[PDB]
């Protein structure tokens, strides 16, 4: 007598939304809201340092926690909350722009700048840089009159970039305890210290006194920096409170940096990191953390979104 | 709801059929039967699974922090950079709650279609040898086995072949 | 226009309905009619409606100054707090001034497919007993009364009651 | 025969949109999606509310006379005024828009006494800057002197524990006297330093005694730095002058917006989307009356009008 | 694909018909002929120019430099900038594709329908004279000269006139 | 019979769906602009090519700059060898600056009306070649009368009383010794401070060792102000002070672009960048994400195909 076309349906469908309904029913649907997380650091198949103790921009001046750090090489690059720039007290002048640079440094390659110096003292230190006995920031060095007393001379060290790429180069200033800790160390008189290149010119003074003693020290070095450009030339001209490079550095490639709380993983696989682990997923959106970094699903307020992936249903 | 097929004119759907999205059910002489039809089935899935492959994608795109959990930047560049993160985030949710609703707007309205494209051509295939009762059924005026069911399915039924019959009962 | 009713087939609309949406308007031995369908105005609306409740939003999402009317900020960081929003303020247009498009696109067509689910569903309902006249009617072929008609309306009309009168024409 | 005939309705009027296809087709109904209405008022109802009117926001911390009646306050929604100074005695605050904006979401602030108290100098420096039925000064600071006129200030430590759960806002204050003498003259001869330190917060001040205009009548200058100081962490302040000391520490409240507006206050109207000229009441995705409205918004657009169609293609004869 | 005309139950389109979209071709006594269809061509065209004229746009919108490429600007504002464009990049790249996969979902679909439109309404025409045979063809149920095709195109073909024959040639 | 039925061509293009890819169509147009041109569409224009002259010289007059100290400009193109500086220093905050001056519309001067006396006003250097030691154009280099003598404490002081906001330019000196520096201006400790009603700063020069650039060892270093209309300028010193003569007032609306290629004042377009101008209607472009006018939006994707035909079944 008859046939009859029709569609299948099931007892339980999903409810999605509609350009024009709410929560209606279809058969299959399926999520596009990434909310799960791996509570670790998915670093397979990466070149990783995980820097634990050694602060990032520790690894251009090199206080003794970064020893092993001085010359790495990186796809990916992890900072801890414990890590620390430091030895003796002082601050990095421009540091958050320093981090941006060397977290996509693929790590770091040192040369030595060929600095030699005469009638001058350059084997200064501190009990600040323990290692063995106070020693004293790895790659740099403290410049000291001859005797205590004596007149610094008016120096100038010239450095040029003779390599295909850009330079990292750092120097510092160091500022004493006292106006008379200044005098004994570089001998008296008005300090000056400058630094120019072709894009690059700028001078400081030191400003010695009182401080509170951090590592038991009441002085401060700080830390300026710039990029030396291929084929260009750093001079420095200066009569003391200088803590002058001796390696400049040359960043290697391309790496990405993050900063973490969780452990390492060498066996899972994510290219999209936050504090608290790897995002694993192939969804274009994601719940989970808006500061993730890395090639990422798309941040977004909601938890869910459905996407239907089949029919209405409608049972008996 | 777009073409009138599912939740329209056909009442409701069938818990019982396994094997397909859309299909043919019958009642004649030797007995009832229910048997999937592949090619519109086939023909919806095939949409589907081409709507997951464009958004299941992957942006190849490198983000980095400009940014700093442990020590926090200049409050002033800070609350900018909060303000922008903002702003995309505000885009990008409003972004994919769009496109999923417009996607699924769709893929419903997808599905109603092929139905009711299965429909119709089993009408333009019995030509004047049935009727529209009007709830997805096909009233024949003649009786047919249950090789002439398997005819229609896999179209084959010759109309012209049982023509004169069905016309006199009409 | 995608379903090819509305400034279809269809001449026209009706101003004098004013109690719906789709309707029927009769011609028969008694008398003229004009009566309007609930279920199919009632579906249109709740999908119009539909729209609505997702468009007339509140965002909760707080913003604030970044920047400074009384004393401005400094001019760098200023022109780029500036790009920022000019950057926004082109996302959100084109963002709206398609959404409008496309919904609008998709209402009118939705309409278009209310009207041409309404027809279809009384060409089912008539079987054989009636034609397609070709601009939104049918002639019925059998005399049909004003009970008749509100058998069809209401979805009753059993057409077998009336198929051989009919069918001899 | 006869028949029966469907059809749909129509207007003699309809209203134009825009669709994917076409330009200006008509419908039958049709509602808008930019708001363009402004009121031009804040609307404060159910809002605890404090207009700032002569008092400038950074006024609060460190008390001119004109904040007075703001050194302690509470809000959710804070409004700036154009004639607001932040300063009696000339000067300037360094960093200044950042705390502004730490200041307007703070929810208001509550003032605790840093206990600090000192020794064989003067404490009670003041200015007829700062009047308040004679010289005064900044409510909230203390200029430091030397005892007599060309003595020496001592090389002193202030010291301060942020002892609470929540960051300290830290204020100080470096004095520009008018002279290399007027200098001498307040704190001693020689060299002044000032350097303040914390766990993330590292810097020193010289001052600059020299010529100035006078702004006020004074020729000197003093300007404020600040500092959030993390729960548990400790100040330290080491000087021997030109030092304006902070008596008391700031403590933010909660939440808050920060608006600045040339309208009055209405609490009779209730609304989240504000700017300069007034409030945005409105439900609909979109504005056009200014792009820089702050709070929860309507989303900013460059068009006038955006019509939604709420009704079929509309067809007459 | 939606309306299932075009690759659908019409099998394949006509590459010798140059002059328009769609179109008529018959059979009958006198000879075969091929001649398209103005108005739904027309129509389909008018919607696809439509889409163009609101896509092939002009933003009013002027950008300034914030970024400096002889001297560099200091790098953290720099990172910020480019970030911020790297952002702008991925939505306009997102939103670009979207729209035109969307537009030709739709572009598709509308020329479906155009088809299917034209179709239904020669079935309406025909009455009760002719069959849907199902590939997009009318079989005629009587005679039907040349002067009676010309009238079915232009819309003028009266049924009741040949109705009498073409029904009994039906049974 | 009669049998209706569509178009086709044996040759379609692919486009993509919502549902598929590569579906072929009859027709299809490109959305994406990948065509540049070489040059600078400068057509209608009033256009200034700044070539050796750097943009922030045309505020303080060095030689390269002689021939642009008051120009009009819709469209401003910098090029990579201008130079802001004859005597070797910098301009502080130098970008700002140069984003401001890139939409001035161009530079109208007018005399500050500084008059000085007891101190000479005619210092000049090497530096600034123009037939014999020059100096900066719209600058004076104010000095003690003779070698040693003590430079006075002076106040100059200058209202805007223009409708429209002034450019302000001044200069600190720093010499190539503690001696040179007492030389010049007299012993003693050096001040400079500047103040209106919404700027308040001090200067210290720093006299000291540096290498020569150009020969000098000294630098002269530029700072700024926008004075509104109505509001003064203080400025008071007591040497090491290079003085304004005249203050800069922007003309109106101008784009500013850096390029390395030639004008054409013969094709027409907005949208421009280092390497020239894309001129299209099309909604979006993958030439240059750094482009800057009036623009098509920059996408990653190389080409997007808009069908503009029906779905194409060939035979
Ligand atoms: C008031 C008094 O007598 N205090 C004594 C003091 O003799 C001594 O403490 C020394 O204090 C000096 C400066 O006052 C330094 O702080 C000494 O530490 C070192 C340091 O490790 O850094 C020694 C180091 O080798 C020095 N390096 C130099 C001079 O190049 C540094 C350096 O000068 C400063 O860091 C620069 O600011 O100082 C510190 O031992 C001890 C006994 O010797 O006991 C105190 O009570
Ligand atoms: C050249 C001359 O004779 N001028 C006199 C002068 O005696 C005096 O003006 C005084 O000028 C001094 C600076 O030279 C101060 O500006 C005095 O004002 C006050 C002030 O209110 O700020 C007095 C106040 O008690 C002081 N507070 C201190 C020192 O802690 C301040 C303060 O020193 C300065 O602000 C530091 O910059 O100065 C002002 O009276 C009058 C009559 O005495 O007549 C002039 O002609
Ligand atoms: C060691 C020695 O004797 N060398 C002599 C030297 O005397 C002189 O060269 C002069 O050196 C001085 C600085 O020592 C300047 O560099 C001179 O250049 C000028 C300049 O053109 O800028 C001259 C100019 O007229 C000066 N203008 C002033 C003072 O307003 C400037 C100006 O002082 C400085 O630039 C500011 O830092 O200096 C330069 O000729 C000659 C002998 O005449 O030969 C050397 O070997
Ligand atoms: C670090 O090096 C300095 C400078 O070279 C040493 O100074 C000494 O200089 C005297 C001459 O006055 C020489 O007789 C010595 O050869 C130098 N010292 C030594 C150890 O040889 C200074 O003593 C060195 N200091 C340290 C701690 O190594
Ligand atoms: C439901 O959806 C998922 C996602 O596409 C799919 O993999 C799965 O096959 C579907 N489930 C069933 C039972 O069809
Ligand atoms: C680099 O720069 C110098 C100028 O210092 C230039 O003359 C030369 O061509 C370049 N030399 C090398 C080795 O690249
Ligand atoms: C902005 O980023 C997060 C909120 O997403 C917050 O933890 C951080 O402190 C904020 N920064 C500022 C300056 O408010
Ligand atoms: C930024 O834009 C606002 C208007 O949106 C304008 O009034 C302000 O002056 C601009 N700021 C700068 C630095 O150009
Ligand atoms: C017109 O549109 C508005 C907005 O949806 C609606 O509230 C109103 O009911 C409509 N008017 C009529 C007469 O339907
Ligand atoms: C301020 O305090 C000093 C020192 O303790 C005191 O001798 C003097 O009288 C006080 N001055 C005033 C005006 O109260
Ligand atoms: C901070 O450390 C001190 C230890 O002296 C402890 O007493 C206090 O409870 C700690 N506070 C917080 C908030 O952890
Ligand atoms: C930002 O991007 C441009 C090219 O997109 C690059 O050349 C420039 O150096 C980048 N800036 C910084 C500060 O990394
Ligand atoms: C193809 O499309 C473009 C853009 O719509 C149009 O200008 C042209 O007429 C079309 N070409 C053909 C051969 O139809
Ligand atoms: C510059 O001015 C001084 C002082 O007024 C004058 O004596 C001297 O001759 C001038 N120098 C030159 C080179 O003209
Ligand atoms: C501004 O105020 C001053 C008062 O000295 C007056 O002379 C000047 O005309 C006013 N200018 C404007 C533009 O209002």
């Amino acid at each position: 007598d008859k046939i009859c076309l029709g569609h299948h349906a099931v007892s339980n469908g999903t409810k999605v939304n509609t350009l024009t309904e709410r929560g209606v029913e279809v058969v299959n649907a399926t999520e596009t809201v990434e909310r799960t997380n791996v509570p670790r650091i998915c670093s397979k198949g990466k070149r990783t340092v995980d820097l634990g103790q050694c602060g990032l921009l520790g690894t251009i001046t090199g206080p003794p926690q970064c020893d092993q750090f001085l010359e790495f090489s990186a796809d990916l690059i992890i900072e801890r909350r414990e890590g620390s720039d430091v030895c003796y007290p002082g601050k990095f002048v421009n540091e958050e722009a320093l981090r941006q640079i060397l977290r996509e440094s693929g790590g770091i390659d040192k040369e030595t700048m060929g600095f030699t110096y005469s009638g001058i003292r350059t084997n200064g230190t501190t009990s600040a840089c323990r290692r063995s006995g106070s020693s004293f920031y790895a790659e740099m060095k403290w410049l000291l009159s001859n005797t205590d007393n004596a007149a610094f001379p008016q120096m100038t060290k010239s450095y040029k970039n003779t390599r295909k790429d850009p330079a990292l180069i750092i120097w510092g200033i160091h500022h004493s305890g006292s106006t008379t800790e200044q005098t004994k160390l570089y001998g008296s008189g008005n300090k000056l210290i400058t630094v120019g290149s072709s894009n690059y010119q700028q001078s400081f003074v030191p400003s010695p006194g009182a401080r509170p003693q951090v590592n038991g020290q009441s002085g401060r070095i700080d830390f300026h920096w710039l990029i030396l450009n291929p084929n260009d030339t750093v001079t420095f001209s200066f009569n003391g409170a200088f803590i002058a490079p001796d390696r400049a550095s040359f960043l290697r490639g391309k790496s990405m940096g993050i900063q973490s709380e969780v452990q390492v993983d060498a066996n899972c696989e994510g290219d999209c990191y936050h504090s608290g682990g790897t995002i694993i997923s192939n969804l274009p959106f994601q719940n989970i953390n808006s500061r993730a970094v890395g090639k990422c699903p798309r941040y977004v307020k909601q938890e869910s979104l459905l996407l239907a992936t089949g029919m209405k249903n409608v049972p008996e | 709801g777009l073409f009138g097929a599912i939740a329209g004119f056909i009442e409701n759907g069938w818990e019982g059929l396994i094997d397909g999205w859309y299909g043919f059910r019958h009642q004649n002489a030797q007995g009832e039967g229910t048997a999937a039809d592949y090619k519109s089935t086939q023909s919806a899935i095939d949409q589907i699974t081409g709507k997951l492959n464009r958004l299941i994608e992957k942006t190849n795109q490198q983000f980095e922090l400009i940014d700093n959990e442990f020590t926090e930047v200049e409050r002033q560049i800070g609350n900018v950079i909060n303000w922008t993160r903002d702003s995309m985030t505000e885009v990008w949710s409003y972004n994919a709650e769009l496109l999923v609703a417009m996607e699924n707007q769709h893929t419903i309205d997808l599905a109603d279609s092929e139905m009711n494209k299965l429909y119709e051509r089993v009408k333009r295939q019995l030509r004047e040898n049935a009727e529209e009762d009007g709830t997805g059924c096909f009233e024949i005026f003649h009786k047919c086995d249950d090789d002439c069911m398997a005819s229609i399915r896999n179209n084959t039924y010759d109309h012209s072949k049982y023509r004169e019959e069905a016309i006199q009962n009409r």
